RNA sequence: UUUUUUUUUUUUUUU
RNA sequence: UUUUUUUUUUUUUU
RNA sequence: UUUUUUUUUUUUUUUUUUUUUUUUUUUU
RNA sequence: UCCCUUGUUAUUGAACAAGAUUCAGUUAGGAACGAUAGUUCACCGUCAGAUGUAAUACGUGAGCUGGGUGUCUGGAGACAGUUUGUUCCCUAUCUAC
RNA sequence: GAGUCUAGCUUCAGUUGUUAUCUGAUUGGUAUUGCAUGCCCUGAGUACGUAAGGAAAAGGAAAGGUUAACCGCUAUUUAAACAAAAAA
RNA sequence: GGACUCCUUAACUUAAACUGAGGAGUCAAGUAGGUACAAACCGUACAAGGAUUAAUUAUGUCCAA
RNA sequence: ACAGGAUCAAAUCUUCCUUGAGCGACUCGACAGGCAAAAAAAAAAAAAAA
């Protein structure tokens, strides 16, 4: 475009195709993007164990022995929940 | 006209502590393709079926795509248009056999990819840029196209591609 | 031929709530003339080129209006039918005992 | 037609002689019979009791002007008359008065014809 | 093919060399022999498109209405418009309807050309036509068609052609500014297209940049009215403008989308054609109607400021 | 200093026919 | 030049009905009434093709207006000539002799050559 | 407000389509070189028809029976139910003038027609 | 209204006799026929 | 739960 | 799960 | 008689207007 | 989601009218001048077109210029116009006894 | 082999959003609206509200402004001034 | 009186490809290979010369390959 | 094209089948027209006969 320099992040952004409403979404935050696939960000409870996959090698032994949440959103009972970056 | 279009998630659950979040689809519930209710006879499918003619050299494969994945038949699509599954295969020339393909329409594609693809075409000195064209436009349309578009990005990036 | 063209267009259409009806379609996607971007070698020359010689040879050899029918129809794609062709198809078909005229070939 | 910088005279027996154009709704000049433009007064009488802005409507045009019916109509000078709260300062007009006038304020002229 | 001296003496003299004005009835009659066996009435649907017809430009005139206002309308003659071919779904692989325009010489005509006519039975024709309308609609071969086809004031789609100006500068066609007369201004800068793009940073004009070239010759479209219509001449009457050179062929249409839906919505029009009753008269003119309301009417506006 | 915004020139919509685009048209297979 | 400019250019144009001559409409005028009473003078005159186009215009008005016979048209002919043997010979030997032709006393023939100096057309 | 959904709106707009161009030739319609004889009966080749143009039951009704002449619809009102579907399904005859008005409306014969055409052999 | 009118070689007389067109000197085979080659 | 990563040159995600 | 769906909801927990 | 806005008319269609190209021809 | 025009109908200390914050599209139509020249800002007077932001080498100087807090006649890219054709300039001479 | 008119493709922005059941001879069964500046009129001095005060659904019209087209009318500029009689 | 990187460290906004120190490799003066696109990173049984041959390396094994 | 074919066989006016879709439609086969003179805003206007 107009602009000559552009960051790599925004570059990585504009490579992507996808519609312009799940563009801006993605660039907000609200959606992500893995394996070539659009999926809600993960969901970070509170008193909760994250998932292993996030985790430092070092620091899945800590994370596994956590409280764990095997029920559906409405059924969730978390005091605060934001995901996690 | 004055609002987004509905997607595909509009029609059934979500669930976001899964891979498979929401179901996607080309069509509506009721707008899928159907057969008639009068089936003047039953029919059944061969998978695939071949044609070898030594005297003009020319095989022909018919194949069934229905149900199958685009990516997976594009793959193997490929290879026999290249004749690389022949041992005298000539990089130079095209050794390939003719491929016919049918029920494209019955193709999927797993992930929200029917939702969240879009295809992009180049312009000559554009203002505007690239013409983008939805996933669901093109089946609306052209069903074929889906799988050729996949076949053709495939395909090496030489002269001989056109061929 | 250094560069051929060819693309396939997104036609106009209507798919959507597309009924499945066991009839065949209009006519092929493909009709576009083929043209190679290389010269043939000996095999690919002789195989082009056989035919010459293969139609009359079968044509020959037929002993029927449904052989010659079908050794005919075989041949259909070969381009540059020189006119003897025809009158060699005609003795045959009529020595054979006549042929169908009404017959779509 | 009119446009801004143009001095025009008043119909009206208040007593300001010509006033000055200050704005009109216009672009190109062309003026109009019965558009609302705001004056500026340049000269006054001994005993006039006028404002400073006046608010009126052009009511003559030196320009020629085209009818409905195909007719043209054309004056000799460009006058105003003052209007506040929806009706005329004044109580009589001098001159004729063109028809092409939505207004009800042409009644108080003499000649309507004319 | 005469001098051009010749031929400025001849558009000054041939004024003199008028025949006269033909004798206009009231009144108009038709018989068998006008009439195609094969037309018929078919009551139009929801999914039903009529057909087109074409047209000369000739030229303006003034004229008055029932109120008295003066309005300007283009006088437009459709030149014997017969039906030559139908398309047909099995056949072609579309509805059409193939109509004619003019004569031409013989003497001109190719003996390919005259292969058509001969089955036609009907004499050369300058003009050839298509046009896309529904199914239940397909006029009969051979038909010719009438100024009756619209009804008088009804809205009407109106295509044609533009003039030609030949070549023409940047501040001709378009209408550019430029620059000042005055104030150390150069020559060329008088009217100069100035800026054409941008820094280094494009490299490259974008397409569809207005620039110097010719001018004129384009397809252009226009609403129009129906004012009056002639029987006897074949002669209609357009409200408004329409393109091309006195002469010119022209395509008339009915309204689409918001004028139809706005004004064509409570006009009654015969779908397929007219189609006369052996045995009653028909009038030669129709006028289109007049207002409701006064147009000489001027309400008092109040003005209060605020 | 005063400039007005010209936004009519930001038309996208029913916009008239020309030479150009017309060849723009016939390249592309028309 | 190159051939194809005066195609290019010359698409939507009309073609203008009296040529222009080099110098101003006074000069012009001034050399098609000499050039008139000169033709009056010889029988024929040997002109470029273009230029032979031109004075025929003159040519037949000079006549047509001397045959009237009346004061009003006598002022037009004496508006056309210089010399009097011009009008002399338009009054002596042209008006009688197309007692009976009603128009068209002049005609313009093409050489089909081209001038050896100039290369020009000639009439 | 007496204002409807946007869903609903869109709908609408949709619903009331019409196009002048057949498109691509790899679809399933009714083309040049089409030949009722393919199908099993007139229903089905009614019901393709139909289907191609995209015309309901109730307009092709509708327009038949403001077509036919008077005859032909006192009859058409005696039939049990409607005309259409049982032509369709295979339940009922329909009449040549009714059948010269459907195929007007499908804009497609249906039926192998006459050629008043032929020279008299001596 | 009514509307128109193992063994040696298996597929060759299933072409003839389904679609209706012969084969001169051109084979065919099917997916069904791959366990006997593997 | 795992195999699928910045694979962020394109297609593809066929598990 | 129902064309219920511009920021409005029902049923069933899959 | 011509040109022009200083006059007049439209502000609709986009599977529309329009167009330089009939394609079962796989080695001119 | 950019000053106005859209989201009937629940975010509101929203009675109506006139208003404030936030979000969403298949990105639709629009937004007038002048005086003083203190390099631009608070403000001033008129039509009320109705609180009117950035990037693009100051966007733009082989297109033009002005009172200071140089010149160049367009060779290649791009863009805007235009192009008869199988033939109608020339030439194109088997097989072999 | 050749003439005309045309099918398909291409086209500013952009989308995939449409039809269960089926009036028994009882006047019959969705239909060309995507779109949007300001002011005025009917609705209305009505809903609302002690009072002052003062809405929407729809249509209709007069200015201003942009694009395109044209010469029937008006304004500016400008050109032309020639062959009816066969008694000619 | 030297350009990049590894460890330690002075200055700076724990900023900058800066400014300046201690000790190893590479480039400078290094080829071909890998890292998508332009010395510095990995590997090398590392370029006298010629030919249609065999090998555990960085690293790869759905398609362009 | 009513052109071909079957039948204890059709109202005047072909009961039914074949012609892949009667070569995309019509038509032509001494078919078609580049350049010159003249004319010429696009466009149109000339029968042959030195």
């Amino acid at each position: 475009g107009h602009k000559h320099s552009e960051s790599v992040l925004q570059q990585f952004y504009n490579r992507l195709p996808v519609r312009k409403r799940f563009l801006k979404a993605i660039r907000k935050g609200t959606l992500i993007w893995d394996k070539g696939q659009v999926k809600i960000p993960p969901i970070a409870m509170q008193g909760y164990g994250l998932p292993n996959k996030l985790v430092l090698p070092h620091q899945k032994e800590f994370n596994n022995k956590l409280p764990k949440f095997k029920g559906k959103i409405n059924q969730l009972k978390a005091t605060r929940i934001w995901f996690q970056d | 006209s004055q609002s987004y279009p509905k997607g595909s998630f509009h029609e059934g659950h979500i669930n976001p502590f899964a891979d498979v979040q929401w179901i996607s689809r080309p069509f509506m519930k009721r707008n899928m393709p159907r057969d008639h209710h009068p089936l003047a006879k039953q029919h059944t499918s061969l998978k695939a079926v071949t044609m070898l003619d030594e005297e003009s050299g020319n095989h022909w494969h018919v194949l069934d795509g229905k149900g199958r994945s685009v990516g997976g038949l594009a793959a193997q699509v490929v290879r026999l248009l290249q004749g690389k599954h022949r041992v005298d295969f000539t990089p130079r020339t095209a050794a390939g056999d003719s491929v016919i393909v049918v029920n494209a329409i019955h193709l999927k594609m797993a992930g929200h990819t029917w939702d969240t693809k879009v295809y992009k075409f180049d312009r000559k000195t554009h203002p505007a840029g690239p013409k983008i064209i939805t996933a669901k436009t093109i089946m609306a349309r052209n069903p074929a196209m889906i799988l050729n578009l996949a076949v053709k990005r495939m395909l090496p990036p030489n002269r001989l591609r056109p061929i | 031929f250094f560069y051929y063209r060819f693309h396939k267009r997104i036609g106009k259409g209507n798919f959507n709530r597309y009924l499945e009806f066991y009839q065949k379609p209009r006519g092929i996607e493909n009709t576009l003339r083929l043209r190679y971007n290389y010269t043939p070698t000996f095999t690919a020359k002789k195989r082009s080129e056989m035919w010459k010689v293969n139609l009359v040879k079968k044509i020959a050899h037929a002993t029927d209006a449904k052989q010659v029918l079908d050794v005919w129809t075989y041949y259909r794609h070969r381009r540059t039918k020189r006119p003897y062709h025809y009158l060699l198809a005609l003795q045959r078909l009529v020595e054979v005992g006549g042929c169908d005229p009404t017959d779509f070939r | 037609g009119l446009w801004r910088q143009s001095i025009v005279r008043c119909a009206d027996n208040t007593g300001v002689i010509k006033a000055c154009i200050i704005g009109i709704r216009n672009k190109y000049g062309t003026g109009k019979i019965g558009a609302r433009i705001r004056v500026s007064v340049r000269d006054k009488t001994p005993e006039c009791t006028a404002p400073k802005m006046p608010k009126g409507v052009i009511v003559r045009r030196r320009k020629e002007t085209r009818r409905k019916d195909g007719s043209y109509i054309k004056f000799d000078e460009n006058a105003f008359v003052i209007i506040q709260k929806n009706k005329a300062r004044g109580t009589k007009i001098k001159g004729p008065v063109p028809m092409e006038i939505r207004h009800n304020c042409k009644t108080l002229a003499r000649w309507i014809f004319a | 093919y005469d001098s051009r001296w010749v031929k400025r003496l001849d558009r000054l003299r041939e004024s003199k060399f008028y025949d006269p004005a033909p004798i206009i009835k009231e009144e108009e009659i038709l018989e068998a022999d006008k009439i195609h066996p094969l037309l018929k009435k078919v009551t139009p649907s929801w999914n039903s498109r009529r057909t087109g017809l074409l047209a000369y430009k000739i030229g303006m005139m003034s004229l008055w209405d029932g109120w008295g206002e003066r309005h300007a309308v283009t006088v437009c003659q459709v030149d014997r418009c017969v039906v030559m071919d139908q398309r047909t779904l099995d056949k072609d692989g579309y509805e059409a309807c193939v109509m004619g325009i003019g004569y031409k010489p013989i003497h001109k005509v190719t003996k390919p050309m005259l292969g058509v006519y001969i089955r036609s039975q009907i004499e050369p024709k300058s003009r050839i036509a298509e046009f896309k309308c529904s199914s239940d609609c397909l006029l009969p071969v051979g038909h010719e068609m009438s100024v009756r086809h619209f009804t008088p004031g009804q809205q009407v789609f109106v295509s044609g052609w533009s003039k030609d100006k030949g070549y023409l500068g940047v501040k001709k066609r378009w209408g550019f500014a430029g620059q000042n007369a005055s104030h150390g201004v150069e020559a060329k800068a008088h009217s100069s297209p100035g800026s054409i793009g941008q820094s280094k940073t494009v490299n490259v004009v974008w397409r569809f940049k207005k620039m110097a070239g010719h001018a004129g010759g384009d397809p252009r479209v226009v609403n129009c009215k129906v004012f009056r219509i002639e029987a006897q001449r074949n002669l209609i009457f357009l409200k408004g403008c329409v393109p091309g050179y006195k002469g010119s062929l022209i395509k008339i249409s009915d309204a689409r989308g918001k004028t139809h839906h706005r004004h064509n919505r409570h006009i009654p029009l015969h779908f397929p054609t007219f189609v006369p009753e052996p045995g009653v008269s028909y009038p030669v003119t129709l006028e289109c109607p007049d207002a409701e309301q006064d147009p000489f009417l001027y309400p008092e506006i109040a003005i209060a400021d605020k | 200093r005063w400039r007005p915004k010209k936004s009519y020139k930001k038309r996208t919509m029913g916009l008239p026919s020309t030479k150009a685009r017309r060849r723009w048209a016939q390249m592309r297979r028309g | 030049g190159w051939s194809k400019v005066v195609n290019f250019l010359n698409k939507g144009v009309q073609r203008r009905p009296h040529r222009r001559l080099p110098g101003q409409p006074h000069h012009q005028w001034n050399m098609l009434k000499t050039q008139l009473d000169q033709l009056v003078r010889s029988d024929r005159l040997e002109l470029t093709l273009p230029r032979a186009h031109e004075l025929q215009q003159y040519a037949e008005e000079l006549v047509h207006f001397a045959k009237q016979n009346t004061p009003e048209s006598s002022l037009i002919v004496e508006s056309m000539i210089f010399t009097p043997a011009a009008r002399r010979k338009l009054f002596h030997e042209l008006c009688p002799l197309y007692a009976n032709r009603p128009f068209f006393y002049t005609r313009v023939v093409n050489q089909h050559r081209l001038r050896m100096r100039d290369a020009a057309p000639m009439a | 407000g007496v204002l409807r959904s946007l869903y609903s709106r869109v709908s609408q707009r949709v619903w009331s389509t019409l196009h002048f161009r057949v498109g691509s030739r790899g679809q399933v319609r009714t083309n040049k070189g089409f030949k009722p004889t393919a199908f099993p009966h007139l229903g089905a080749a009614l019901f393709f028809a139909r289907m191609s143009k995209g015309l309901t039951r109730d307009s092709v009704e509708k327009f038949v029976r403001l077509n036919v002449s008077e005859a032909q619809r006192q009859e058409i009102k005696n039939w049990p139910g409607s005309v259409v579907r049982c032509i369709e399904n295979g339940a009922c005859i329909p009449s040549r003038e009714l059948q010269s008005r459907l195929e007007q409306v499908v804009g497609v014969p249906l039926t192998r027609r006459k050629k008043r055409a032929g020279n008299r052999r001596l | 209204l009514l509307l128109g009118p193992r063994r040696r070689l298996e597929e060759k007389l299933r072409i003839a006799e389904e679609e209706g067109w012969d084969l001169l000197h051109r084979r065919v085979a099917s997916l069904r026929q791959l366990k006997g080659w593997l």
